RNA sequence: AUCAGCUUGUUGGUGGGGUGAUGGCCUACCAAGGCGACGACGGGUAGCCGGCCUGAGAGGGUGACCGGCCACACUGGGACUGAGAUACGGCCCAGACUCCUACGGGAGGCAGCAGUGGGGAAUAUUGCACAAUGGGCGCAAGCCUGAUGCAGCGACGCCGCGUGAGGGAUGACGGCCUUCGGGUUGUAAACCUCUUUCAGCACAGACGAAGCGCAAGUGACGGUAUGUGCAGAAGAAGGACCGGCCAACUACGUGCCAGCAGCCGCGGUAAUACGUAGGGUCCGAGCGUUGUCCGGAAUUACUGGGCGUAAAGAGCUCGUAGGUGGUUUGUCGCGUUGUUCGUGAAAACUCACAGCUUAACUGUGGGCGUGCGGGCGAUACGGGCAGACUAGAGUACUGCAGGGGAGACUGGAAUUCCUGGUGUAGCGGUGGAAUGCGCAGAUAUCAGGAGGAACACCGGUGGCGAAGGCGGGUCUCUGGGCAGUAACUGACGCUGAGGAGCGAAAGCGUGGGGAGCGAACAGGAUUAGAUACCCUGGUAGUCCACGCCGUAAACGGUGGGUACUAGGUGUGGGUUUCCUUCCUUGGGAUCCGUGCCGUAGCUAACGCAUUAAGUACCCCGCCUGGGGAGUACGGCCGCAAGG
RNA sequence: UCGAAGGUGGGAUCGGCGAUUGGGACGAAGUCGUAACAAGGUAGCCGUACCGGAAGGUGCGGCUGGAUC
């Protein structure tokens, strides 16, 4: 019953490579595009 | 143990020391006895018990204690063996059921008759 | 280090009760203040009032004793702590001392007592059991 | 992790093909990485779920039947057909097995319903029908359906019923004990009356079918279920236990034999524990044994355990990833509760209703269906984000005590040795003596010199260091800690899995040193015996420099940090103030360190007791009966001993 | 082109057996011994090195879970 913090890594698709290291973004699900990726990028809200 | 320790590791439950592993969890096996002889008990008890060496279908060699006061078992005999522990004999974990296959119930039994396999008097 | 003001407050209060003391001075905080407020409202404590110290505000709590000197507080324990944080739904509100104690639950309104919280149907995390 | 790296269409982009649909699904060209200590890749096991058992709950075990999916059809592959293929009784090929042959060649896949052989402890009948319902065909009639309804076998399980009675004696045989008075089986029994359930023998005899047919009928079950009559208590009880745990005792027969047994444990001539009799207990068409699973087991402790001695604090620090934060000054609401509509298949569980005469069985409608989806309404705590202050922490100013560490220089006493006097027959030794050195001049004693180790007093239950540990002086450089002013930083704090650094003595390599001491080894001594304790000698080592191993009862047998909780008596360091000589452990206030005794409290006890084992918070390591065993294998480090 | 089966050759895992050897536990009773528990007749124990049929002895360092004074 104790709260546990866990994280998973999921790889998405971007068309311009506009995302740098240490930024937070929104994601949406899509059709499969290759192995082990099933997502696209929504938009970049902040840049660090 | 603290919360992060429990989260990181988890607690492993105890493992059960299985008894009569030659049965593989199966209550009864049929076996053929190879030799029949006698053994001596430990210090507290002094007697001369009867035990048999039986080849199991599981290809496991194990001792088998013979209950009752009389028996007709000889070498190369069909035996039905159940599981049962004896204290005095060190390495005996099995008891031979009476009244099945080649062994017949010991005579003159009238009390506790079903255990030793005696038919009803008329 | 100093890592849990609420547990420290509860332990200092019950240690003072065990030692038969009368006044305790602690660093002031909103959580300590309103917990003392609900303690005053239920009547397990005598009275509280804030003060000013060399640096910042401090709160003093006066324990309650009767003519026959028996303790007005039986025991305290905290259930929700950093790490193991326990929470209650709207239907599983904890029962303390067979309903004769008090559980402090922070609801949308605030730190409020379990009986009226169940009356409202609201719920949340239980701070401590006081009985 | 006694599995630390994995991968090369692998990862990503572009262009083509591909498929019902997007896609490294396939190809070509570009770049090098993705997944990885919030356990990848490896190894073993296993169909998943609604459910079942246990447990108050948490939880643990599990996947019988039914039902929702998954995968397969002797083993391995491949493809056609079709709206729809792992295509079980479809196809093709390669294997193994079996069968037929006229020898030229062919046919097979019960894990479908039954059945046989083998394994086992063992699990049924080579049964009747489309009457009802689902499924396929056809306009329908109608046809097929081991799906299905039914029957047969088996105390294997949840459930109901039968083997009788009413009265009958201070209690008839016979058995067992006896104290020889008698007591036991016993209202039991023989007896007088009763209804005779269910089987037995007969009659009637269903519903299951507002169903299908434009026909005249249609029920396998079954001539059963169910009613109506006949005769007779007539046909019907056994299994475990009776030493304590655990409701139930006496006698008879052998005595460390024959034997019992779940724990303790019971027989060595007079057993309530062995065997037989009675007697009683429990259960009952079932009775026990055996095996698996839960509970008690708080015996893996989140609720709900400990680490002084029983099992455990790693040797101790620095510190990465993670986990956790000292006040109040500001939005979005991502930890979260704030209400509502919106899913929760069926079945099962729980509540009430209703039907089969009640019984299993099922007949109807609720309710249950403890999780998850979106739209609408909240902001007290529990996080990021958008700004300021400081009670933790650090710095800054002045002082403080200290065997803290390293290098170099230097001092005295003592031992041994050498040299030279003097000086004579013994010196050293133990409970006693002898191996030992002397008459070649010992011991003793004086003078001088040489070399190596260590610093007696101060020196203490005192100081410092994180811990091992640390003390002859002097210099050189340097760490840590403490008090006051509080100038400044303004959430920087804590602990820390894996990782890395330090570390008692002994041990190893290289090269030096080596006075004393002293494993090993010789002798002398004791003892029946000494390969020990004792004596005489003395080789490694003990010292130095560079590396190594990294273990100690490495102890406070107690990890660190923070806040709170009565005192008394000493010590050390520093600030202040006042009797004031202003000398004085004078008196008082304050913080840090270190001894002793003691409250409340805790602990099984001894004991701890503000320097907690007290009451809590944060994180980390360790323990789940004793041997086996801190051992084998495997992995890592070390040249090895070894860890 | 792919493609199952088959054959070449060397690495891992699970194993089964294997002369003989090393170690452990249970028997019961015997010889050799005096180790430890009382200052157990040499205080005990721990780490480590050497030695000896054997329990053990010694060296160095550490603790008192050591008794007297
Ligand atoms: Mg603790
Ligand atoms: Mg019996
Ligand atoms: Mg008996
Ligand atoms: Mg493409
Ligand atoms: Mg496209
Ligand atoms: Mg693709
Ligand atoms: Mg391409
Ligand atoms: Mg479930
Ligand atoms: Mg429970
Ligand atoms: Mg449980
Ligand atoms: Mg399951
Ligand atoms: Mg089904
Ligand atoms: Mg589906
Ligand atoms: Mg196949
Ligand atoms: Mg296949
Ligand atoms: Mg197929
Ligand atoms: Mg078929
Ligand atoms: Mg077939
Ligand atoms: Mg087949
Ligand atoms: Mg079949
Ligand atoms: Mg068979
Ligand atoms: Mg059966
Ligand atoms: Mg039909
Ligand atoms: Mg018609
Ligand atoms: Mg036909
Ligand atoms: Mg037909
Ligand atoms: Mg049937
Ligand atoms: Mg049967
Ligand atoms: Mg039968
Ligand atoms: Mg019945
Ligand atoms: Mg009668
Ligand atoms: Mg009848
Ligand atoms: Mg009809
Ligand atoms: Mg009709
Ligand atoms: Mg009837
Ligand atoms: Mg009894
Ligand atoms: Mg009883
Ligand atoms: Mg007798
Ligand atoms: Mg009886
Ligand atoms: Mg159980
Ligand atoms: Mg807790
Ligand atoms: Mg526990
Ligand atoms: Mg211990
Ligand atoms: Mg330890
Ligand atoms: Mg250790
Ligand atoms: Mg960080
Ligand atoms: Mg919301
Ligand atoms: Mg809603
Ligand atoms: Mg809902
Ligand atoms: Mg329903
Ligand atoms: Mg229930
Ligand atoms: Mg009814
Ligand atoms: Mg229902
Ligand atoms: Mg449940
Ligand atoms: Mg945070
Ligand atoms: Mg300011
Ligand atoms: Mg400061
Ligand atoms: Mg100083
Ligand atoms: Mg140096
Ligand atoms: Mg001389
Ligand atoms: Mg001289
Ligand atoms: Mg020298
Ligand atoms: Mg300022
Ligand atoms: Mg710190
Ligand atoms: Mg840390
Ligand atoms: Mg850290
Ligand atoms: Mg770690
Ligand atoms: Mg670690
Ligand atoms: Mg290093
Ligand atoms: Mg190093
Ligand atoms: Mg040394
Ligand atoms: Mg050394
Ligand atoms: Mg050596
Ligand atoms: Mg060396
Ligand atoms: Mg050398
Ligand atoms: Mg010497
Ligand atoms: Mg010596
Ligand atoms: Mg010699
Ligand atoms: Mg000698
Ligand atoms: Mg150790
Ligand atoms: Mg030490
Ligand atoms: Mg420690
Ligand atoms: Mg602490
Ligand atoms: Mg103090
Ligand atoms: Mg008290
Ligand atoms: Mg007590
Ligand atoms: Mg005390
Ligand atoms: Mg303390
Ligand atoms: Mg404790
Ligand atoms: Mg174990
Ligand atoms: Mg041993
Ligand atoms: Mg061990
Ligand atoms: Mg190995
Ligand atoms: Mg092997
Ligand atoms: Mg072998
Ligand atoms: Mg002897
Ligand atoms: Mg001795
Ligand atoms: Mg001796
Ligand atoms: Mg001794
Ligand atoms: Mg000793
Ligand atoms: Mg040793
Ligand atoms: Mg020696
Ligand atoms: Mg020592
Ligand atoms: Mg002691």
């Amino acid at each position: 019953g104790k709260i546990i913090r866990t994280t998973k890594k999921v790889k998405a698709h971007d068309e311009n490579g506009e995302a740098g290291i240490g930024d937070r973004v929104s994601l949406m699900e899509t059709r499969p595009l290759s192995a082990t990726k099933r997502w696209r990028l929504v938009e970049i809200l902040e840049k660090a | 143990p603290t919360i992060q320790q429990l989260v990181r590791k988890g607690r492993r439950d105890k493992i059960a020391k299985v008894k009569t592993a030659a049965l593989k969890g199966s209550p009864q096996r049929r076996g053929v006895c190879t030799r029949v002889y006698t053994t001596t008990p430990k210090k507290p008890n002094s007697a001369l018990r009867k035990v048999a060496r039986v080849k199991l279908t599981s290809q496991v060699e194990v001792t088998a204690y013979i209950p009752g006061e009389g028996h007709n078992l000889q070498e190369h005999s069909m035996v039905l063996v159940r599981g049962g522990r004896v204290k005095d004999l060190p390495g005996v974990r099995y008891k031979i059921i009476r009244g099945s296959l080649d062994t017949q119930g010991v005579k003159n039994r009238k009390q506790a008759r079903s255990r030793y396999g005696a038919k009803k008097e008329k | 280090t100093m890592t849990d003001p609420i547990a420290d407050f509860l332990t200092r209060l019950r240690n003072a009760n065990s030692a038969y003391h009368d006044e305790v001075t602690l660093p002031h905080s909103k959580l300590k203040a309103n917990i003392a407020e609900i303690l005053k409202r239920e009547g397990y404590i005598s009275d509280y009032r804030t003060e000013d110290a060399r640096v910042g505000k401090s709160l003093v709590v006066q324990l309650k004793y009767g003519p026959s000197r028996e303790r007005s507080i039986a025991g305290l324990r905290r259930v929700s702590k950093p790490g193991l944080r326990v929470y209650a739904k709207s239907t599983n509100l904890p029962r303390v001392l067979g309903g004769l104690g008090v559980a402090i639950i922070s609801t949308s309104s605030g730190l409020l007592t379990d009986r009226q919280a169940a009356r409202q149907g609201v719920g949340g995390e239980v701070l401590a059991y006081v009985w």
